[PDB]
RNA sequence: CGAUCCACA
RNA sequence: GUUCGAUCCACAG
């Protein structure tokens, strides 16, 4: 799997970005339902830490 | 007789691979230096310039061509 | 090392003493949202699973759009860069079909080869590539070649082959592994790929997933915020920016979204080395998009002539009561 | 008549 | 690249 570094955004194999120390997660983003089944779950969560 | 080149190696897909100076056509026939079929063009590939070539051998075994020089016959 | 994108153009000036009035069009920065929605294009990070034109269609349900589309096709394994235009924006995706793309990909090999080799094999491939082999001809015939521009190995594993390639639009990046494997004898195949760049679009501050994207558009449509949903949403003229321009004055503009071609005084500035037939993007002097079009002059010819039809407009985006009828 | 905008092969 | 609508027929002084 190509990882991805989320400070440096340099690209990776390696489970720690070798040019900023960080941990790595997967490049894709996230698989999306298109009836987003939990979508006012989601929403829920996210307008608390926007300030919404 | 054009003159592809050297056979590098037999590409596990079943392939002759020879670097050239030139661009064959798809399904041009290929000889070796004492002028026996050897098989088929069936990708071209590379910089324009110095193309790879991939040959289907029409040959019950290719693995020993390589080092080879080959080349392709018009008629 | 870049895109032909990332070189800059200089800027001739034709007519120093051209204004523009503030009354007429909309800057991108000032559009209202509803009216951003309407000439926008989203830097789409497309995930793996759909295909891509699922995925506009989900988009077009989810914001209740009557038409959109994207810039340049990702396979459903793939993810990253998608630029979606929607509305009456969505034919800008013609400017962006043709243009650069940049990708990072995963290839795994069939047999084992050193690492001196590997990256020597791969530098063969920078430069003008064949694609298709041609076919057996009685006559000279056109020969299907695209070009890679940089070819950047990241890290190597073991079988494993991590770079990052730029390339012209039309390349496979598959096809391009397939024939490095086959280069390097043991043969090879694509692991995993995404897109990094589409053009103007890149991995930035502007590129949202399809979560992110829907969730800002619930916080307008139910919490009354619309900072957000428009941050996802990029003017047109960011699809466009990769493109030489001709920016013409506000006498020509009606003109021109009333159906005439562009004709030479009605130019105010333009980009060099605009050769004839290539794409352009018509500007109006607040770099609002008016049109794209077929060059028919040169740089040279536009500058220094002082009548004729610069520019055959092909597709007008801007709407005919923007700017006012001021021709005759 | 010709361009552009819109809908349908 | 072909069917009837809509706008215009515009060298931008």
């Amino acid at each position: 799997r190509i990882r991805k570094c989320p400070k440096c955004g340099r690209y990776t194999l390696k489970e720690v970005c070798p040019v900023c120390g960080e941990k790595t997660k997967v490049a894709h983003p996230p698989r999306f339902s298109p009836e987003d089944p939990y979508g006012e779950y989601r929403r829920r969560w996210k307008r608390e830490v926007l300030g919404i | 007789m054009k003159r592809l080149g050297k056979v590098l190696h037999y590409a596990k897909q079943g392939f002759l691979i020879v670097r050239t100076n030139w661009v064959p056509s798809l399904n041009d026939r290929v000889v070796d230096k004492r002028l026996q079929f050897v098989g088929i063009v069936k990708d071209v590939f590379g910089p324009v310039k110095m193309p790879y070539v991939a040959i289907k051998p029409k040959v019950s075994n290719p693995e020993i061509y390589v080092g080879e020089v080959l080349y392709v016959d018009e008629r | 090392r870049i895109l032909p994108a990332d070189i800059k153009r200089e800027v001739l000036i034709k007519d120093e003493n051209a204004e523009t009035n503030p009354d007429w069009g909309f800057p991108p920065e000032k559009r209202p949202i509803e009216m951003h929605i309407q000439f926008g294009v989203i830097n789409l990070d497309k995930p793996p699973g759909p295909t891509s034109h699922e995925v506009v269609a989900w988009i077009k349900k989810i914001l209740n759009l009557e038409k959109a589309g994207h810039g340049g096709t990702l396979d459903p394994k793939v993810s990253g860069v998608l630029p979606v235009a929607l509305e009456k924006a969505t034919r800008v995706v013609q400017a962006l079909l043709p243009a650069g793309k940049e990708y990072v990909a995963l290839m795994h090999l069939h047999g084992d080869v050193p690492e001196d080799k590997i990256i020597q094999v791969m530098k063969e491939f920078e430069g003008e590539i064949i694609q298709r082999p041609p076919l057996r001809s009685a006559v000279k015939r056109r020969l299907r070649t695209r070009k890679v521009y940089y070819i950047e190995v990241l890290e190597i594993e073991g079988r494993d082959v991590l770079f990052r390639v730029g390339v012209e639009a039309g390349t496979y990046i598959r096809s391009l592994i397939h024939h490095i494997g086959l280069a390097l004898g043991v043969g090879a195949h694509m692991s995993e790929l995404r897109r990094t760049r589409s053009g103007p679009f890149k991995e930035d501050e502007t590129l949202i997933t399809l979560h992110d994207l829907v969730d800002y558009y619930y916080f307008w449509k139910e919490d009354g915020i619309e900072e957000y949903f428009r941050k996802a949403i990029q003017p047109m003229e960011k699809a466009v920016e990769h493109l030489p321009k001709v920016w013409i004055k506000d006498s020509a503009v009606a003109a021109v979204t009333h159906g005439a071609d562009l004709a030479v005084p009605g130019i105010a500035k333009l980009h060099a080395g605009i050769k004839r037939g290539d794409l352009v993007a018509i500007m109006t002097l607040k770099d609002e998009l008016v049109a794209l079009g077929k060059a028919m002059m040169t740089s040279q010819e536009m500058l220094e002539k002082t009548k004729g039809i610069a520019v055959d407009v092909e597709k007008v985006f801007m709407p005919r009561d923007w700017y006012p009828k001021l021709w005759e």
